[PDB]
């Protein structure tokens, strides 16, 4: 494990008191459990090495949708031309539509 | 040039055919088939306009053969192996324990592929054709028969097909 | 400083789906012989389609769709061409632009 | 941007035909029914009836 | 047991798809045109019928496929 | 169950009174889960399981 | 490879 010792930070003042030191001491880095194991609030002498444990729950929606639907319709246009001529029809609208080179 | 027009790509399933007969039924065709579907590892993204990318099959052969004979257009048969390994220089050899000191990655896979096709010279009342109208009978039946007795679209699925 | 920090993960899957879809269309057209009749039965949404640049505004068909070029025999032997198209928007592969 | 471009529902016919003077001809018709369905489940309490 | 420690993903499916056409020498009292024209005035009335008595709009559908 | 000691930040004054720590300890990312499961104002050594 | 892989019965297969 390692040690925690007293040390003076360089550029103090002589007359402080010291603070909380180490030795050597290794943080390893978390591939895939970064996030999942707290390391800030860990007590680097480990006391207490194990947990197992399980953290789940279900979630649920309630459904009874029903809808219908019917439509009608009937066009009757009627025209009259002459044998060799043409006769165009429209009852509707127009709507303005962007088209440009 | 520039760096607009939008186009359509087709996918899927195609075919095409170009057949050619003679007085004894031999044909002589030109066959296009092709099967692609659309890959997610290999499509981009642009800004907003998504282009995908593709997993295709094609052949396009040609080819004449006597009437009613199947011929292998295509065919192939592709494994493929790779493997890496990484290790201390001389714990990275001790026998079983030494995997503690050396990582290993394999990969190993084989694609298999075969395209074939059948020629007949046929008229309306062959069985080539049969067969394919009695399976239209059977879908007609299969989507009549998922349908309560009195629902309206159960009276437009008895309309079709007359 | 000797030691270990480890520690495994685990999800839990149960999920289950099936899917049925069927459809029938049954279009019919008249037509002359040596005539030509189209049927659409559908609608039409815009396209953006202009020459180069990277505007004009296109519309495309989509539905049913039905082209008709007979001709006929003495003994009504029909010689044809048929094109018959179904179509319908996909919500899968539409983009944003 | 806020010019709307709208789309369209159409039936459109085009027709090349001959007949005798009076008769009524059809040039288009058309039936489509169409059905789908989608069920998701837990594994085995799905089936239970009821 | 394994299945406490495997996971499996599995999809499956079919599509079946059937595309025919039957031409006819017709008239126009042919009867493949009657039965269109008989399916039109079966339309017709089923329209008329989802209507009230003393609607405007039906007797707009009345004057209709003359 | 996760253990509950006491600890000295590495830095801090060697006369400050210690403060809460934790041997090893392990919270689990929530998939579909997340933000209905709080886990903030969770005890730890689980007092309430259901 | 290994006797029972499928990949091996798949090199089989080529150079025929």
């Amino acid at each position: 494990g390692p040690r925690n010792v007293a040390t003076i930070p360089l550029g103090q003042d002589l007359t402080q008191p010291p603070v909380a030191g180490t030795g050597v001491r290794v943080t390893p880095p978390l591939g895939s459990l970064n996030g999942a194991i707290d390391l800030a609030n860990l007590a680097r002498p480990i006391a207490g090495t194990t947990n197992f444990g399980i953290i789940t729950g279900v979630l649920s929606t309630i459904n009874f949708a029903l809808s219908n639907g019917d439509a009608y319709l009937i066009a009757n246009p009627q025209l009259s031309a002459r044998s060799g001529g043409r006769t165009d029809f429209l009852a509707g609208g127009q709507v303005p539509i962007l088209q440009a080179l | 040039a520039a760096g607009q027009n939008v186009t359509y790509k087709d996918y899927g399933i195609k075919l095409e055919f170009e057949p050619r007969v003679d007085d004894d039924n031999n044909v002589s065709m030109r066959v296009l088939a092709d099967v692609s579907d659309i890959d997610p590892a290999t499509s981009v993204s642009l800004n907003g306009f998504t282009v995908p990318g593709f997993i295709t099959r094609r052949s396009n052969a040609e080819i004449n053969v006597g009437d009613g004979q199947t011929m292998v257009i295509s065919g192939l048969v592709n494994p493929k192996t790779a493997k890496n390994v990484s290790k201390l220089p001389w714990l990275g050899d001790i026998p079983i324990l030494g995997n503690l000191f050396k990582s290993t990655n394999f990969q190993s896979g084989n694609t298999d592929l075969v395209i074939l096709v059948t020629p007949r010279v046929v008229s309306a009342a062959s069985l080539e054709n049969i067969r394919q109208v009695s399976q239209a009978v059977e879908m007609k039946d299969e989507y009549r028969n998922t349908l309560p007795k009195g629902s309206t679209t159960r009276d437009a699925v008895d309309r079709t097909l007359g | 400083n000797f030691g270990i920090i480890t520690g495994v993960l685990s999800t839990i899957n149960f999920a289950l789906s099936n899917g049925d879809a069927y459809l029938i269309a049954n279009p019919q057209l008249s037509a002359r012989s040596g005539g030509r009749t189209d049927f659409l039965a559908g609608g039409q949404v815009p396209i953006l389609q202009a020459l180069a640049a990277g505007q004009n505004v296109t519309y495309k068909d989509y539905g049913i769709k039905l082209e008709f070029e007979p001709r006929v025999d003495d003994d009504n032997n029909v010689s044809m061409r048929v094109l018959a198209d179904v179509s319908d928007i996909d919500p899968a592969t539409s983009v944003s632009l």
